[PDB]
C-alpha cells in the first residue's frame, strides 16, 4: 500500500490546460472530505494513457496553492488597496451595477427603428476555461441582459479556421482526433509547435513514424518539435501561401491528385460563371473605392433547376479543376524557393513526401494552430491546405484530415455555446436588426434542388426553436425570438469583436466589463493602450483563480490608483478538480470530470457565481421593474439548479434536450419529459427543447454518454483508434468528420487496412456514418449547400482561391506572383525598429502565465522572459548569450534575457538579411519576481498581428 | 530485477518527468534565473533528483542537433557509491534485493558525502548543506514494490521512458537500437551491462553530457 494514497478517495478529471484532453486521477484527503493529496495521469485514458506534460503534471501545485484567492475582494474608485468582502455584498452590489447600467443604456430600437432589445454599455470577455454547462449558462445570462459585445479567446486563436474549413467542408472543427494521428503515412506540422503546445499529441505522431510515416516540421524556428521530425524546413514568416501554392502546382503538374475522389467528392467538376476572372492579383467584381469584392461575380453557372452545372469529364475550361490548374501555374519552385527562403531541394523533398499521400491507400495530415491563425493570410492559408487535402483525397480518412489544433481545454465548447458576438449555441447566427421575425431568420438558410445534396442546415428551424424553448419554455418560439438582442444589419460584423471592444473601451463607450476567466491586461495586443483603456471603465467584474494584472491594472506599472476611478470586484472561482462538468477537446470529445476536493476557502464554481449574480439581477428587476424585463423574468433557470446550487448534470440534460410533450417524430412515439435521443428528433413546432442541437445525443435516456469510460472496440474501430464508447463527440459520435468520402460509391474503403466506415450487410460498420443513406446516393459533405468539398470557395472575402498577398509590410517591397503587393481587401515601419518581433509559447507556461507563474515547478524550469536571437544579430548588436537586453517598439519596451541560438537564422528577403527576434508572452508584472512583463507591451492593435511586428533589440 | 530503457531518440524535452518527480515526492522548487538557456534547474541538487539538460550542436544545412538528457542515478548493478560509503558507516547506502534499487538512507549524514559523490562515475550524488544527507533518484522504489511505474516513466508521453524486468528491457533496448540506427546511424546504449538505467543516445554520449557514460 502507498501511504500517500492509502486514505484518499480517487476520482477521474480532465486536464485544465490544452485541448488534447488528457485524463487525470485525483486523490483527495479524508475519502473526499479534505484537500487534494495527489494528481497524476489516468493510465486507462486512451488519449494520454497515464502520460502528462509538465502543465498537467503540476496541477496538484495549481490546486493546493496558498497564493489562490480565498474570498471576494472590493476595490473602491481612486482607492490604492483591496478590501475583503462577503459573497452576498459583491453579488448584490454587482447585480445593482448591471441593472443601473442596463436601465440607463438599454435600446428597444436602433436609429433605423428596427427592434434590437440590447445594451451596448456592457461587454464580456471569457472564457474557454469554464465547463461546457458554465459556458452555455453564461452566454444565455449575458443575452437575457441584452449584451451583444460577447467574446472570448476563440477570436484570436481560431476565428480564421471556422470560416475557412466551413467554406471548404461545411464545418469549422478539427476533422479527425488525436489518436487518428498514429494512422498517418505523412505528418506535416506547419504553423504549430505541437511537441511544446500539444505535447501528448507527440505520443501519436511518433507512433505514426514507428509504422513508417515521415514527420515534417515547416517553421521559421527550430523547436523541440523540429528535433523529433524527419524533415526540418525553415520558412520566412508569412510565406506559407507561396509554399502551399507550389504544393498545389506540384500535385497537378505531376498528376499526384486522387482522380476519383476529386471527380466525385470535390467541386472539381462544377462550372464557374463567365463573370469569374483573375488578373494581376485581383479577382473580378473588385471595387477599388471600398477595397471590396462583388462575390456574385464568382457564382457558379446554374442548370434550369437552380443546381450548379457539372462536367464529370473535367473538360470544360470553366470546370473548378481547370480554373485551379490555371490559377496555381504561377507558383513554380524558383519563385516559391526565392520568397520562402526554403531551398528548391527541400521544397522538392517535402512536396514528394506529402503528395505521395495522393495514393488511395496512403493518408497525409496537416497539424496547424497560431503560426497560421495569427498572420493576415490565416483564412486563405487554411483554405490552401484544405484544397491540397481534397486534391489528395485526405479528407474523411484515417490518418488524413485538417487537424486544426484548438488551444484551451474547452475553447471548442465555449465556441459551441456561442461565446462570440455573431453566434448563438450550435452556430445559429445572432439575428441582425433586419431579421425582424423568426420566419425571416429561417428564410436566410440556403436551399439545394440537388436530390443527392443532404444540405443538413435546412433543419436549422428545429434547432433555433428547440433553443428558444430551452430558454423560454412557456413562450412560443416566434414570441421568445423578440427577447434576445440583435446586432445592426448595417454594420461591419468585426465592430462587435475583441479588437473593436478595446477601441470602444479606450473611447469610454463602456460602463461595465466582465473579465470572466481571461487576463486581457496581458492577452490583448498593445497592453499599454489596454491597461490605460480599462481605467475608463466605471466598473469591472474579474472572475479568476488568483489576483492578476487585470483585477489589479489600477496598481500596475506607471499607474496611480488615486487618478483611477474604476470600481473593481474580484470573485475567486474554484479549479477544475474542485468541480463537476464537461470540457470539449479539439477532437470534439465531450468528457465528464468529477469533484476531487471541495472548493479551496470560500471559492465557488463559475456556475454558482454567475447563477447567483443573475438571481440577484432578476429579483432586483422583480421589486424595482425597469428596462424590458421579460427576457430576465422569463428565463428558465429552474432547470439549471438542484439542492440550491448550479447543477452541471441538469444543465447538460437541458443542452441535450427533452420532449416538452407527447410527440411523434421520424415515425417513433416519444413521451413528455423523455430525453431527446439525437438532433434528428428535434422539432420546429415546440414539441422539443435543446440548449445546443450539437449536444442532442450526449445525455439521452440511456445516460450521460460524456461520462462513458469504456474501451470496447470492434477490430476495425481498434485498428484506427476510434474509441466510440469512451465519452461522446458531436455530432452523434462521428469521430472522423466527412467519413462518407473514405469509401467508393459501392461503400468499400479506399484503404481497407484503415477503414473508417464500410458497407456490410445493408449497414455502415466502423465509425458512425457522417450522414445517412446507401452508398453512392448522397454527396459526402452534408453541411455544404451543394454537398462537395470546395476547392473553389465563392463565399470568401479575399477571393474564391487563395492568392499570395505579402503579410510583412515593412521589409518586403515587391510580389513575385502579381503587381498586388498587399491584400486588396498603415504600419509606420519606423527605421529605429529594424527587426521582426514574433511571440510564441514554451511547453512549461500557459497563455499570459496567470496560472503557471503561480506554480513553483513551472517557474523553476522557465523563471524569466527571454529574447531568442541568431548568432548573426547577436554578433551585430554585440549581445552575449544570457546578457540582459531591451526589446522596444512604437508601442512599448521591456527587458529580457538574451538566448543566442543557431535555432534562429536571419531571413534572406529581396537581397538583404532580415533578423527575426522571438519572445514568449507568458510574463506579467504581478508574479514572479524578476519574471518580466508581457511581450504585448510591444505588439500593435491595428484578430491582431502578434507573429510579426517591428522591434529594436539593444544590450542594457 | 528492474531496468529503465530511456530512448533519447523520442524525447521532446517536454520536462513532464522533471515536474512529475517533484509532484510525486512533494519536493520544493529552487531559486532559478535564465542565464541564456531553456535548461533549469541548471544542475541536480538535494531537492532536484532529475533535470533535463539541453545541448545545441551545429549540423550542415538548416536546424541543429538539439540533444536532450533527463539525468538520474543509473542504479548500477555494482554501486560504487555504496562501496565508498560502506567503509565509513555500512547501511548509509543499501541495495534492494527485490528491484535492484540503490537507495541512500538517513545514515548518509554520518559519511564523507563529497567522497561518496567522487566514487560515482556519473557524478550523481548531491549534499544537503544542512543535514549532510545525500539525495538522488530512488527509482520510485515505493511505487515499484506496489507495482506502479515510476512517476517520471508513467508521465512521459513520447515512449522515451520505459521500465520493467531486465530481460524484457534489455531485449527492447537491443531491438530499438537496431530500428533507431536507421534514422540515427551513430546510436549507442550507455553502459548496458553495468547499470539499471540504459540510455539510448543518438550519437556520442559525451555530447549529451560530460558524465552520460562511465
Ligand atoms: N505550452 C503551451 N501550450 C499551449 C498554449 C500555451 O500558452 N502554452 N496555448 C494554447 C493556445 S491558447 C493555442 S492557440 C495553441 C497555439 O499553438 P502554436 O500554434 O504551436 O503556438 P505558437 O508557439 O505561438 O506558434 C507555433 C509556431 O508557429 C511558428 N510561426 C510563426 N510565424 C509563422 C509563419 O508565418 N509561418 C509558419 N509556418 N509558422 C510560423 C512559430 O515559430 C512557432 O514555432 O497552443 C495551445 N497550447
Ligand atoms: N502576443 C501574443 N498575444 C497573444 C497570443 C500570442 O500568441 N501572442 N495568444 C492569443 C491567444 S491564441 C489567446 S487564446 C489569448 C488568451 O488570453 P487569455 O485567455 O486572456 O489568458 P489567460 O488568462 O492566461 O487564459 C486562461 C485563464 O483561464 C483562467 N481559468 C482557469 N480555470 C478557470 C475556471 O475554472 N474558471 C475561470 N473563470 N477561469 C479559469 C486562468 O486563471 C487564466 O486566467 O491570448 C492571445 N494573446
Ligand atoms: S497541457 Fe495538454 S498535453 Fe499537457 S497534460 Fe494537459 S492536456 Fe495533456
Ligand atoms: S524514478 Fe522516481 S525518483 Fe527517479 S527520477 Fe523518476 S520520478 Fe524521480
Ligand atoms: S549512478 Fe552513482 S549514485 Fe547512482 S547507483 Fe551509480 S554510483 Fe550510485
Ligand atoms: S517526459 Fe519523456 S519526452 Fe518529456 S522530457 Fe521527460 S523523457 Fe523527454
Ligand atoms: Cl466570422
Ligand atoms: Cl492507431
Ligand atoms: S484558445
Ligand atoms: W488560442
Amino acid at each position: 500500500e502507498l501511504q500517500k494514497l492509502q486514505w484518499a478517495k480517487q476520482t477521474t478529471s480532465i486536464c485544465c490546460y490544452c485541448a488534447v484532453g488528457c485524463g487525470l486521477i485525483v486523490h483527495t484527503a479524508k475519502d473526499g472530505q479534505g484537500r487534494a493529496v495527489n494528481v497524476e495521469g489516468d493510465p486507462d485514458h486512451p488519449i494520454n494513457e497515464g502520460s502528462l506534460c509538465p502543465k498537467g503534471a503540476s496541477i496538484f501545485q495549481l490546486g493546493e496553492n496558498d497564493q489562490r484567492g480565498t474570498q471576494p475582494l472590493y476595490r473602491a474608485p481612486f482607492s490604492d488597496t483591496w478590501k475583503p468582502v462577503t459573497w452576498d455584498f459583491a453579488l448584490t452590489e454587482i447585480a445593482k451595477r448591471i441593472k443601473k447600467t442596463r436601465d440607463a443604456s438599454f435600446t428597444e430600437k436602433n436609429a433605423a427603428g428596427d427592434l434590437v432589445n440590447r445594451t451596448e454599455a456592457i461587454a464580456s470577455f471569457g472564457s474557454a476555461a469554464m465547463d461546457n454547462e458554465e459556458c452555455w449558462a453564461y452566454g444565455n445570462i449575458l443575452r437575457s441582459l441584452g449584451l451583444v459585445y460577447i467574446e472570448h479567446q476563440a477570436r484570436i486563436x481560431h476565428s480564421p479556421t471556422v470560416p475557412a474549413l466551413a467554406e471548404s467542408f461545411g464545418r469549422g472543427a478539427m476533422t479527425n482526433h488525436w489518436n487518428d494521428l498514429a494512422n498517418s503515412d505523412c505528418i506535416l506540422i506547419m504553423g504549430s509547435n505541437a511537441a511544446e503546445n500539444h505535447p501528448i499529441a507527440f505520443k501519436w505522431v511518433l507512433r505514426a513514424k514507428d509504422k513508417g510515416a515521415t514527420l515534417i516540421h515547416v517553421d521559421p524556428r527550430f523547436t523541440r518539435t523540429s528535433a523529433r521530425c524527419d524533415v526540418y524546413a525553415p520558412i520566412r514568416s508569412g510565406a506559407d501561401i507561396p509554399f502551399l501554392g507550389g504544393l498545389i502546382k506540384y500535385i497537378l503538374d505531376n498528376k499526384l491528385y486522387f482522380t476519383d475522389y476529386v471527380r466525385e467528392y470535390t467541386n472539381a467538376s462544377l462550372i464557374v460563371g463567365e463573370k469569374f476572372s483573375f488578373k494581376d492579383g485581383l479577382f473580378s467584381g473588385y471595387d477599388a473605392a471600398n477595397k471590396k469584392y462583388d462575390k456574385s461575380m464568382w457564382a457558379f453557372e446554374l442548370d434550369a433547376n437552380g443546381v450548379p452545372k457539372r462536367d464529370p469529364a473535367l473538360k470544360h475550361p470553366r470546370c473548378v479543376i481547370n480554373l485551379l490548374k490555371k490559377h496555381y501555374e504561377r507558383y513554380n519552385l524558383d519563385k516559391v524557393a526565392a520568397i520562402t527562403g526554403t531551398s528548391k531541394e527541400q521544397l522538392q523533398q517535402v512536396y514528394k513526401a506529402y503528395a505521395a499521400t495522393g495514393k488511395p491507400d496512403k493518408a497525409g495530415t496537416i497539424m496547424y494552430a497560431a503560426g497560421w491563425t495569427q498572420h493576415s493570410v490565416g483564412v486563405q492559408n487554411i483554405r490552401a491546405m484544405a484544397m491540397i487535402q481534397l486534391l489528395l483525397g485526405n479528407i474523411g480518412v484515417a490518418g488524413g484530415g485538417v487537424n486544426a489544433l484548438r488551444g484551451e481545454s474547452n475553447v471548442q465548447g465555449s465556441t459551441d455555446q456561442g461565446l462570440l458576438a455573431h453566434i448563438w449555441p450550435g452556430y445559429n447566427p445572432v439575428p441582425n436588426s433586419k431579421a425582424a421575425t423568426l420566419e425571416l431568420y429561417n428564410a436566410a438558410t440556403p436551399q439545394s434542388k440537388d436530390p443527392m445534396s443532404v444540405n443538413w442546415w435546412q433543419n436549422r428551424p428545429k434547432y433555433v426553436a428547440s433553443y428558444l424553448k430551452a430558454l423560454y419554455p412557456d413562450e412560443e418560439p416566434a414570441a421568445a425570438y423578440d427577447y434576445l438582442p440583435r446586432i445592426d444589419a448595417g454594420r461591419k460584423l468585426t465592430d462587435y469583436f475583441w479588437l473593436n471592444i478595446f477601441e470602444k473601451m479606450d473611447k469610454g463607450e463602456f460602463k461595465g466589463l466582465f473579465a470572466w476567466g481571461m487576463n486581457p491586461a496581458c492577452g490583448g495586443a498593445n497592453a499599454n493602450k489596454n491597461r490605460k483603456a480599462m481605467g475608463k471603465l466605471e466598473w469591472l467584474v474579474n472572475v479568476n483563480l488568483f489576483e492578476n494584472e487585470t483585477s489589479s491594472f489600477w496598481k500596475g506599472p506607471g499607474m496611480n490608483p488615486a487618478e483611477i476611478g474604476t470600481e473593481v470586484f474580484f470573485l475567486p472561482c474554484c479549479v477544475s478538480i474542485e468541480k463537476e462538468g464537461s470540457v470539449a477537446n479539439s477532437g470534439r470529445w465531450m468528457q465528464w470530470r468529477y469533484r476531487g476536493p471541495k472548493p479551496y476557502a470560500e471559492t465557488k464554481p463559475d456556475g454558482d457565481i454567475m447563477l447567483d449574480m443573475f438571481k440577484k439581477v432578476r429579483e432586483l428587476y422583480a421589486k424595482e421593474g425597469g428596462a424590458y424585463p421579460a427576457p430576465i423574468a422569463k428565463l428558465n433557470i429552474a432547470d439549471w439548479e438542484e439542492h440550491n446550487e448550479f447543477s452541471p448534470t441538469k444543465v447538460a440534460k437541458l443542452m441535450n434536450g427533452y420532449f416538452l410533450k407527447d410527440t411523434e417524430v421520424g415515425g417513433k412515439q416519444f413521451k413528455k419529459g423523455q430525453q431527446v435521443p439525437s438532433f434528428a428528433f428535434l422539432t420546429a413546432d415546440g414539441s422539443t427543447c435543446s440548449g445546443n442541437w450539437l449536444h442532442a445525443g450526449s445525455f439521452t435516456d440511456a445516460g450521460n454518454l460524456m461520462a462513458r469510460r469504456d474501451k470496447t472496440q470492434t477490430p476495425e474501430q481498434a485498428r484506427i483508434g476510434l474509441f466510440p464508447n469512451w465519452s461522446f463527440c458531436w455530432p452523434v459520435n462521428r469521430r472522423i468528420l466527412y467519413n462518407r468520402a473514405s469509401v467508393d460509391k459501392t461503400g468499400k474503403p479506399w484503404n481497407p487496412a484503415k477503414a473508417v466506415i464500410e458497407w456490410k450487410d445493408g449497414k455502415w460498420v466502423g465509425d458512425v456514418v457522417d450522414g445517412g443513406g446507401d452508398p453512392g446516393t448522397k454527396h459526402p459533405f452534408i453541411m455544404q449547400t451543394h454537398g462537395f468539398g470546395a476547392l473553389y470557395g465563392p463565399g470568401r472575402e479575399e477571393g474564391p482561391f487563395p492568392e499570395h498577398y505579402e503579410p510583412l509590410e515593412c521589409p518586403v517591397s515587391k510580389n513575385p506572383f502579381s503587381k498586388q503587393l498587399h491584400n486588396p481587401v498603415k504600419a509606420v515601419c519606423d527605421p529605429r525598429y529594424p527587426f521582426i518581433g514574433t511571440t510564441y509559447r514554451v511547453t512549461e507556461h500557459w497563455q499570459t502565465g496567470l496560472m503557471t507563474r503561480r506554480c513553483a515547478w513551472l517557474v523553476e524550469a522557465e523563471p524569466q522572459i527571454f529574447c531568442e536571437i541568431s548568432k548573426e544579430l547577436a554578433k551585430l548588436r554585440g549581445i552575449g548569450n544570457g546578457d540582459t537586453v531591451k526589446v522596444s517598439s512604437l508601442r512599448g519596451a521591456l527587458e529580457a534575457v538574451a538566448i543566442v541560438t543557431e535555432r534562429i537564422r536571419p531571413f534572406k528577403i529581396e537581397g538583404v538579411d532580415v533578423h527575426m527576434v522571438g519572445l514568449p508572452w507568458h510574463y506579467g508584472w504581478m508574479v514572479p519576481k524578476n519574471g518580466g512583463d508581457t511581450a504585448n507591451l510591444l505588439t500593435p492593435s491595428a484578430i491582431p498581428e502578434t507573429k510579426a511586428f517591428m522591434v529594436d533589440v539593444r544590450k542594457v | 530485477g528492474k531496468m529503465f530503457f530511456v530512448d533519447l531518440s523520442r524525447c521532446t524535452a517536454c520536462r513532464g518527468c522533471q515536474i512529475a518527480c517533484k509532484q510525486w515526492k512533494n519536493l520544493p522548487a529552487e531559486e532559478t534565473r535564465n542565464t541564456g538557456s531553456h535548461q533549469n534547474p541548471p544542475d541536480l541538487s538535494y531537492v532536484t533528483l532529475k533535470t533535463v539538460r539541453f545541448t545545441e550542436k551545429s549540423r550542415k544545412g538548416p536546424g541543429i542537433d538539439w540533444l536532450f538528457f533527463p539525468e538520474q542515478c543509473r542504479h548500477c548493478v555494482e554501486p560504487p557509491c555504496k562501496g565508498q560509503a560502506d567503509v565509513d558507516l555500512e547501511g548509509a547506502v543499501v541495495k534492494d534485493e527485490t528491484t535492484g534499487a540503490v537507495l541512500f538512507t538517513e545514515l548518509t549524514a554520518k559519511v564523507d558525502g563529497e567522497s561518496v559523490r567522487s566514487a560515482c562515475p556519473y557524478d550523481i550524488p548531491r549534499i544537503d548543506p544542512v543535514t549532510k544527507r545525500l539525495s538522488k533518484c530512488d527509482m520510485c522504489n515505493d511505487r515499484v514494490q506496489n507495482g506502479l511505474l515510476p512517476a517520471c516513466v508513467k508521465t512521459c508521453p513520447t515512449g522515451t521512458m520505459n521500465f520493467g524486468d531486465e530481460q524484457e528491457m534489455l531485449a527492447l533496448a537491443e531491438k530499438r537500437l537496431a530500428e533507431v540506427k536507421k534514422t540515427y546511424p551513430g546510436a549507442v546504449l550507455g553502459d548496458p551491462n553495468d547499470v539499471r538505467v540504459v540510455y539510448l543516445f543518438t550519437r556520442d554520449p559525451k555530447d549529451f553530457y560530460e558524465h552520460a557514460v562511465a
